[PDB]
């Protein structure tokens, strides 16, 4: 199995920037794709980025430019650095993982980390 | 097809090149591929044939499915993943990558799409990787019960089964209308001195060859005597007469 | 994104005279010293043709939208390199592929895609009088780049940008198609010495490029570039240059080529009973006599179908 | 086809299809000499082209 924790929520003013950590735990071999995911109060969960192994990146318009997915393969974690964040941008985000063998779904989901931006 | 990088498994990529001139039986001679099939044409003999443009599929796959991106195919695709017109004109040409798309210790990217709910109109390129529903409630965004995802994963890796094995697949429809890209143009060496059946830059005649005084303008090809009866030929490439 | 200026006067067409213009070399072939019998779509000669005038003064600046009829006979007089280009389409708002030919402050531009271009857009370079410059600061004419076919890059030069005063001294003719596909392309420029009159003499037009593409265009208008202290709506020029445009004709013409293949002379014969006997003479040169060259010909009118008297009708009420 | 078409496709029946050259009227020529677009003569192994 895979185990996802994600950190690095929290309040922030808007024009701040935000960087939240994924640390993946477990059996790191069978990962697929890691990618973040955000659900606003009220809203349904979408996709904000994901990152391929080879390192092949894709952001929804929204976060684009703003936005950046990233990992470090040693230390096992994937960040999403959230730069000139707007109140548009708080919601729930949380860190996704694909398993390797199954209907390569995001089979493994963390908790979920709350980033508020206040105005 | 040198091309090193293909699309992801739900993205299949649209290339298309023209405004150029290709040769096509190197193309056709290259033997570097378990897949050559071209269909109302050969994979050569399209040298003398000129096309305005011509769309090619790009995407990483299995070898199972190196069948199943193809026109006049039926089956799991032709229902719920892709559609392809049903007067083709073209080609599919494919080439393994078996060893070639999978990273070690597994590319931590792997995901895969075969199946979704939709429907495919011909030639239609569609990427969702939404949960599959049949029709209970709303899923409400939400994964789980009559919730679940249209697409196993095939799973990639280096010592992938056959059916298992990554291919370099290129779906290959022809587009015509002010055709681009022939092959060359066939041709030969320049020769001069004999009464010869000539085709002077394309133009198709007979006389004996030989140098010309003559002074032609920069773009001018011919001369004719009066009546509209050639007179010189400027060597259409080295400009020469 | 476009912002039409006023400041622009409103002038009733100004007309000329087209005396021995409108001729350019439809093949490529050899032809020397040699008369040819032939038509093709043209203007005649001896026509009347309109002016148009971008003065400083207003400025009179002039960007009406021009048709495509069956293509374009183009003079243009510059003095500045002023007029960079022209930009061809029905929409011009990206609804129909439209292309824009084009000579920015560096090279010779050409990008087809289907850009919403403004109704009478422009760019203006902006002017320095402390230390006296121009370059390039706007660009105002398009918006969006989804469609593109064709493309085409020049080789990166420098121009001055300096506007002279005195005379014009620069004949532009050109002539424009897009016709069986044919976007059909024939121009050439020549020095001179008058300042505004249209000189006598010949030239036949060069071509540039035949493609065959078949489109549909109705309409095109130019391309140009100008210069900027005195606001964004007061401290521009337009420029000194005038430039004037025909509707092409089917006209057969007698075919003069040199001692070389270079026209050399050429007729209307669609205009005057003269050049039309010198067509039946293949010769340029008349002897006296009196010549037969043709046999006139009554106009059709008023055409009539009359039917007779009507008299014994369906009584389709009996039904 | 009542007496020549079969359930499955009469597949009993069967004829060359390429030639190298353009073939004169009624000249019977069943020759199954293994056709070649190569490139390389494989002498024997029919597979692919
Ligand atoms: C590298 C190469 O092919 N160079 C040739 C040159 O040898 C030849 O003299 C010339 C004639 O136009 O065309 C070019
Ligand atoms: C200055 C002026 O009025 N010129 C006219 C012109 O408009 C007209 O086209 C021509 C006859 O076609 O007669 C002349
Ligand atoms: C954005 C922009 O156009 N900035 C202008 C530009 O012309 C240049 O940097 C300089 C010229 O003196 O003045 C400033
Ligand atoms: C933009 C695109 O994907 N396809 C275009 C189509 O929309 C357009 O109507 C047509 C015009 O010839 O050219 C192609
Ligand atoms: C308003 C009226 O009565 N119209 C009818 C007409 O439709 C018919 O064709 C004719 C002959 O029966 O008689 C009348």
């Amino acid at each position: 199995q895979v185990q996802l924790v994600e950190s690095g929520g929290g309040s922030v003013q808007a024009g701040g920037s935000l960087r939240l950590s994924c640390a993946a735990s477990g059996y790191t071999y069978s990962t697929c794709r890691k990618g973040w995911y955000r659900q606003a109060p009220g809203k349904e969960r979408e996709l904000v980025a994901s990152i391929t192994a080879d390192g092949a990146t894709y952001y929804l318009d929204s976060v684009k430019g703003r936005l950046t997915i990233s990992q470090d393969n040693a230390k096992n974690t994937v960040y999403l650095q959230m730069n000139s964040l707007k109140p548009e941008d708080t919601a729930v985000y949380y860190c996704a993982a694909s398993v390797k063998d199954f209907t390569c779904t995001f089979n493994s989901w963390g908790q979920g980390t709350q980033v508020t931006v206040s105005s | 097809f040198n091309a090193t990088r293909f699309a992801s498994v739900y993205a299949w990529n649209r290339k298309r090149i023209s405004n150029c001139v290709a040769d096509y039986s190197v193309l056709y001679n290259s033997a570097s591929f378990s897949t050559f099939k071209c269909y109302g044409v050969s994979p050569t003999k399209l040298n003398d044939l000129c096309f305005t443009n011509v769309y090619a599929d790009s995407f990483v796959i299995r070898g199972d499915e190196v069948r199943q991106i193809a026109p006049g195919q039926t089956g799991k695709i032709a229902d719920y993943n892709y559609k392809l017109p049903d007067d083709f004109t073209g080609c599919v040409i494919a080439w393994n990558s078996n060893n070639l798309d999978s990273k070690v210790g597994g590319n931590y990217n792997y995901l895969y799409r075969l199946f979704r709910k939709s429907n495919l109109k011909p030639f239609e390129r569609d990427i969702s990787t939404e949960i599959y529903q049949a029709g209970s409630t709303p899923c409400n965004g939400v994964e789980g019960f009559n919730c679940y995802f249209p697409l196993q994963s095939y799973g990639f890796q280096p010592t992938n089964g056959v059916g298992y094995q990554p291919y370099r697949v290129v779906v290959l429809s022809f587009e015509l209308l002010p055709a681009t890209v022939c092959g060359p143009k066939k041709s030969t060496n320049l020769v001069k001195n004999k009464c010869v059946n000539f085709n002077f830059n394309g133009l198709t005649g007979t006389g004996v060859l030989t140098e010309s005084n003559k002074k032609f303008l920069p773009f001018q090809q011919f001369g004719r005597d009066i009546a509209d009866t050639t007179d010189a030929v400027r060597d259409p490439q080295t400009l020469e007469i | 994104q476009c912002v039409n200026l006023t400041t622009r006067t409103q002038l009733p067409p100004a007309y000329t005279n087209s005396f021995t213009r409108g001729v350019y070399y439809p093949d490529k072939v050899f032809r020397s010293s040699v008369l040819h019998s032939t038509q093709d779509l043209f203007l005649p000669f001896f026509s009347n043709v309109t002016w148009f005038h971008a003065i400083h003064v207003t400025k009179r600046f002039d960007n009406p939208v021009l048709p495509f009829n069956d293509g374009v006979y183009f003079a243009s007089t510059e003095k500045s390199n002023i007029i960079r280009g022209w930009i061809f389409g029905t929409t011009l708002d990206s609804k129909t592929q439209s292309l824009l030919i084009v000579n920015n402050a560096t090279n010779v531009v050409i990008k087809v895609c289907e850009f919403q271009f403004c109704n009478d857009p422009f760019l203006g370079v902006y002017y320095h009088k402390n230390n006296k410059s121009w370059m390039e600061s706007e660009f105002r004419v398009y918006s969006s780049a989804n469609n593109c076919t064709f493309e085409y890059v020049s080789q990166p030069f420098l121009m001055d940008l300096e506007g002279k005063q005195g005379n014009f001294k620069n004949l532009r003719e050109f002539v424009f198609k897009n016709i069986d596909g044919y976007f059909k392309i024939y121009s050439k420029h020549t020095p001179i010495n008058l300042v505004r009159d249209l000189p006598q003499g010949f030239s036949a037009l060069e071509p540039l490029v035949d493609l065959p593409i078949g489109i549909n265009i109705t309409r095109f208008q130019t391309l140009l570039a100008l210069h900027r202290s005195g606001d964004s709506s007061s401290g521009w020029t337009a420029g000194a240059a005038a430039y004037y445009v025909g509707y092409l004709q089917p006209r057969t013409f007698l075919l003069k080529y040199n001692e070389n293949g270079t026209i050399t002379d050429a007729v209307d014969c669609a205009l005057d009973p003269l050049s039309e006997t010198k067509c039946t003479l293949k010769s340029f040169t008349v002897e006296k006599g009196i010549y037969q060259t043709s046999n006139f010909r009554v106009q059709p009118t008023e055409s009539i179908v009359r039917f007779p008297n009507i008299t014994n009708l369906c009584p389709f009420g009996e039904v």
